């Protein structure tokens, strides 16, 4: 559910980062807190920072 | 994509008009500009830095008040700020003579951007290359409002314009609370335009100006070195 | 009350504690949030008497509870905790802070979230359980890196981190970069701190066996204002590393005794 | 990355840039001449360069500097042609200002107004932006002498001490220098050193018929264009001193 | 066809680097100073799995380079330069470090300091806008 | 300012003047005045700034001129300064290479001193390739069987 439009390969991506934040912590299990950072990191993108811009439309 | 960044009549066949946004680049190029819009008031900065000290500071100013409670502050280009002081203050006068009451902020702020949008409206005349930031005290309740080159415009419970304007935005995103007061809205006002003035801030190297019940009105240099020693 | 407490001795604190009893619940929550505290702080800094000072902060805690004063109550654990962790109760600390992070995720202070989990990250060094430390220090680090984090916070997040990075024993650099900075945040806001963060700043220096950076930042232009036994005794040792001669190493240490053996 | 934006006025480069004021502002330094204001306690003494090509030029009709009221004075540089233009327009503005409203143009009112004439010349594509800059000083009560600077921009701003021409930038530097030890500026000590700037920057040491010079006190409110006399005693007592 | 044949190219470089046939033990590093140009089929897992960002040096990076870089340095205050809010890369503090050296050694003195420091700082970080008025 | 006892002010002002910025002209003979500021310094004892002296003196040529009578003076002063730093086969060096031009080749009596006090630094020293090298070389010296002590 925290994925509004992600393909498969970030999907894929998401599981190989939540195991990377498990490894950081030099630990062979994930948690859920991992998989939620993971998807943070993997579906970062940037945005239209300028606000004017972005409120051209109504 | 190059042929439709020419004209401000013809649509670019994926989005829109590219010239609106090369004005508004323009405006992201202008000195900074923070507004905050406290509990009792509101509060407008913007840093005034320019070399060859042999300018005199007090000669222009980059806010300036539109009625006895109502300011204004801008991002970009300064001719067309004067310009669209000008069409303000005629404006609010206006509603003024037709109805004797000192002019909501919310209809001057939709007016404004009526005739700013209005020369986006056909080619041979380029918009506006200002954004302007409005403050305003009306019926129990201070109003912050953004107006664009394009003729949007839009509220804001404090926001940050011009030059390092996003950097300026998150600052805003984390110091700013609902709760806050006018001089502490003052002081988070000048803290941000520090975070990025690069040059030692002093009481004319910027302009501010606060409005509340008792109207709105710019700080004299004297007050604006009380608060720059107050936050040093 | 403000006439008891700058009077302030252990039975008129008790006394008034109670004393305020309809104070606490007449005005808004963030003006009695910030006069408990305060009080709190008084009672604690001036008179070290733990016995009371725990007990104190349990009916306080139990109070806050019964009063449903949730942000309060949130506000005298995170205290509670700070107090247990100066005392060295490292389980009872460390489990009433998890307790409280249990709920406080939820709710959208942070400030307090980043003091408990800062707390925690104290504790958890305390208890030589570094990495699982670490790892409650980045939690705290990225927590704070979206949200007002006051200077006296944030230095005091460089300084936890420069701790950290020291105990791993393995970097100095990032450990010497993150105690300048816990220095510089805690110039002019809060002395101690300040000390302590040079002090173990000229330590990291110290460790990079660059006793003549030592030598040279003592006469820096920051470290005159705190200039004092503290840093001339960290000079000695840094002398002693450079010439070699644990003999003066220990002389040093000696002298240390008094100054810098009981600080861990 | 933008090449074909600066060909008009009313077109936005990318990055929100405006080549054609540029240009102008260019197109400034086209005379080659330099001009530069300085303003004291109670004067304000603008001086030019003149460049006489001919004996035959009537030196009385190639002035540079010239007066838009009896009390305000205006010294510009640029396309002379423009400069003309652009000092009637000034005229205009402050007559027609007069006639409406009964008393006498402040000089930074006429200079937001020439100003205002100049944004609107450059918003629409209709005008060619009057690539002149002008400097106007003059008298006003309760705040003492005035020098302002307008540009083809539309841009005006009050200046202790301004510049203009060729040599602006080493002009304003030389400025600079002189202001920061801030002192009074009695009128003698202005014009020298004005007259120091100008020969400095262009290291010439002009003999005394090749400058203009005007000045404006509270004491002799109206524009006086300083004739040969009063510019050589005051360029030989400089330079015995 | 230039244009095709280049992204023909980058094709061939998906279809490499993600493609019908996996490759084993090979990790590809690619570096761009601006990634918002890239192809998103280069941009997804799989193919990039970590976009990293280079930001500017941020006050505390910012001591650590130049403590870093004035290691082969003289003896020579460093940390109040660092305190300037200048938007500076590693490159310049590498350069500013560069810079007053080779001061040093014009003035002949083999240990800098704030002087010549200072003035090769200013020649750095010019940043001279010669930008005309009325756009601020 | 020798005249008056002032020696550390003194040093300074001589030395506030510098050759490098000297353009006009090549240094040559006629401002020799570095090695009277190594002189100045060397009274007052501030070896470090004489040792920046001689490094920073390569833009000026790293030896001073040939043929010429400064020589001495230079290579006294340097080899006091190695003298207070302990160094032994660069005074041993310098003074093989006084011995070397022509213009101590004048007077016997400065030869048999000179090459006397080259052997006894060249002795004190220690061990090494370049030491070997050196006085393997030198021991071919034909100009010291006068004196058979030193020779032994």
């Amino acid at each position: 559910e925290l994925m509004p439009g992600a393909s498969g390969a970030e999907v894929k991506g998401v599981c190989t980062e939540a195991g990377m934040y498990a490894l950081r912590e030099r630990r062979v299990h994930v948690t859920q807190e991992d998989f939620e950072m993971a998807v943070a990191k993997v579906m970062q993108k940037d945005s239209e920072k300028n606000m004017s811009i972005k409120k051209l439309w109504k | 994509e190059r042929g439709y960044s020419f004209s401000l009549t013809t649509f670019s066949p994926s989005g829109k008009l590219v010239q609106i946004e090369y004005a508004l680049a323009a405006v992201a190029g202008g000195a900074p500009s923070v507004g905050i819009k406290a509990a009792n008031g509101v509060v407008l900065a913007t840093e005034k830095k320019q070399k060859s000290i042999l300018y005199d500071e007090r000669s222009v100013h980059k806010v300036e008040p539109i009625t006895k409670h109502i300011g204004l502050v801008y991002s970009g280009m300064g001719p067309d700020y004067r310009v669209l002081v000008h069409r303000a203050r005629k404006l609010a006068q206006q509603y003024y003579l037709v109805y004797q009451e000192p002019i909501p902020t919310a209809q001057l702020v939709q007016r404004v951007a009526s005739v700013m949008q209005e020369y986006t409206q056909s080619g041979g005349v380029r918009p506006f290359g200002v954004s302007l930031l409005i403050c305003g005290w009306n019926e129990g309740r201070p109003y912050l409002f953004q107006s664009d080159p394009s003729g949007a415009y839009f509220a804001w419970k404090a926001t940050a314009m011009g030059k390092n304007y996003v950097n300026g935005k998150t600052f805003l995103e984390k110091r700013y609370n609902e709760d806050l007061e006018l001089e502490d809205a003052i002081h988070t006002a000048i803290l941000t335009l520090k975070e990025s003035f690069e040059g030692q801030m002093t009481e004319d190297n910027i302009e501010v100006g606060i409005c509340n019940e008792a109207g709105f009105r710019r700080l004299t240099p004297t007050e604006v070195k009380d608060y720059l020693a107050a936050i040093a | 009350g403000s006439l008891l407490a700058k009077t302030g001795q252990a039975a008129e604190l008790g006394g008034l504690l109670k004393y305020v009893r309809p104070f606490l619940n007449s005005i808004s929550k963030a003006k009695a949030a910030r006069l408990v505290r305060s009080l709190l702080d008084l009672f604690l800094d001036m008179e070290a008497a733990t016995g009371q000072e725990v007990e104190l902060c349990l009916e306080c805690i139990e109070w806050a509870k019964s009063e449903k004063r949730t942000f309060l109550r949130q506000a005298l654990e995170a205290r509670l905790v700070s107090l247990y962790f100066d005392t060295k109760r490292y389980q009872e600390a460390l489990h009433l802070g998890s307790q409280l992070l249990r709920e406080l995720k939820k709710m959208d202070d942070k400030a307090l979230l980043v003091e408990v989990q800062l707390l925690e990250s104290k504790t958890y060094h305390a208890l030589s359980n570094l990495p699982k430390a670490r790892a409650a220090l980045t939690s705290a680090r990225t927590t704070a890196n979206a949200i007002y984090c006051p200077p006296k916070l944030q230095a005091t997040l460089d300084m936890q981190s420069g701790i950290i990075h020291a105990a791993e024993e393995k970097d100095w650099k990032t450990a010497y970069s993150y105690f300048y900075e816990a220095f510089e945040g805690y110039d002019s806001i809060d002395s101690p701190k300040a000390i302590t963060s040079l002090k173990y700043m000229l330590l990291c220096k110290i460790m990079l066996n660059t006793p003549e950076d030592v030598q040279a930042l003592v006469s820096g232009k920051l470290a005159l204002r705190y200039a004092g036994r503290q840093t001339e005794a960290l000079k000695c040792v840094a002398q002693a590393s450079k010439n070699r001669s644990l003999a003066d190493f220990e002389k040093a240490l000696t002298d240390y005794r008094a100054e810098l053996r009981d600080d861990p | 990355s933008s090449a074909g934006f600066d060909r008009h006025i009313t077109i936005f480069s990318p990055e929100g840039r405006l080549y054609q004021v540029e240009y102008a502002f260019k197109a400034i330094n086209q005379g080659g001449l330099t001009s530069v204001a300085v303003r004291g306690k109670d004067c304000a003494v603008i001086v030019t360069q003149k460049k006489v090509p001919d004996k035959l030029l009537d030196s009385s009709t190639v002035t540079h500097l010239f007066k838009i009221t009896e009390n305000i004075g205006c010294v510009m540089t640029g396309m002379t042609a423009d400069s003309r233009s652009q000092v009637q327009r000034a005229r205009y503005e402050a007559a027609n200002w007069k006639y409406k409203y009964g008393y006498e143009i402040p000089v930074d009112m006429l200079c937001k107004r020439i100003a205002d004439i100049s944004q609107v010349y450059t918003q629409n594509a209709e005008m060619r932006p009057l690539g002149c800059c002008m400097i106007l000083i003059g008298i006003d009560e309760e705040q003492g002498p005035q020098v302002y600077k307008c540009d083809p921009a539309g841009y005006y701003c009050g200046f202790k001490a301004t510049a203009a021409g060729v040599k602006q930038t080493e002009s304003t530097s030389f400025l600079e220098k002189k202001v920061k030890k801030k002192f009074d500026w009695t009128f003698e000590q202005t014009v020298e050193t004005a007259i120091t700037c100008l020969s400095t920057v262009l290291s010439i040491d002009f003999k005394p018929s090749e400058i203009e010079v005007g000045v404006v006190t509270v004491e002799n409110p109206k524009f006086r264009i300083l004739t040969e006399a009063e510019i050589d005693a005051h360029l030989v007592a400089l330079a015995e001193r | 066809g230039a244009d095709r044949e280049v992204q023909r190219i980058l094709l061939e470089l998906l279809n490499q680097m993600d493609g019908f046939d996996q490759n084993v033990n090979v990790k590809v590093i690619m570096a761009t100073n601006r990634a918002d140009t890239l192809d998103p089929a280069l941009l997804r897992p799989g193919r990039l799995d970590r976009k990293i960002e280079f930001p500017l040096p941020d006050r505390r990076q910012k001591r650590l380079i130049f403590s870093t870089i004035t290691s082969k340095m003289n003896l020579s205050d460093l940390e109040d330069y660092v305190a300037r809010p200048d938007k500076i890369s590693g490159a310049d503090i590498n350069s500013i470090c560069q810079e007053s050296g080779m001061l040093a050694v014009r003035e002949n003195r083999y240990i800098v300091l704030a002087k010549d420091f200072e003035k090769a700082y200013k020649t750095v970080i010019k940043k001279d806008e010669q930008e005309h008025e009325f756009y601020k | 300012k020798e005249q008056n006892g002032d020696v550390k002010e003194a040093a300074s002002i001589l030395q506030e003047l510098q050759v490098e910025t000297y353009g006009s002209m090549e240094k040559k003979e006629r401002v020799e005045f570095i090695l009277e500021q190594m002189r100045l310094c060397l009274a007052v004892k501030d070896y470090i700034r004489t040792q920046i002296i001689s490094k920073k003196i390569n833009t000026k040529f790293f030896q001073e001129e040939n043929t010429e009578k400064l020589k001495l003076k230079y290579y006294n002063l340097m080899i006091q300064l190695d003298q207070h730093e302990g160094s032994y086969l660069s005074i041993c060096k310098h003074y093989r290479a006084i011995y070397d031009t022509p213009c101590i080749q004048a007077e016997s009596e400065k030869w048999q001193q000179a090459l006397k006090s080259v052997v006894l630094y060249v002795i004190l020293a220690p061990f090494d390739n370049e030491q070997s090298d050196l006085v393997h070389r030198i021991s071919g010296d034909k100009k010291l069987e006068e004196i058979p002590k030193y020779k032994d």
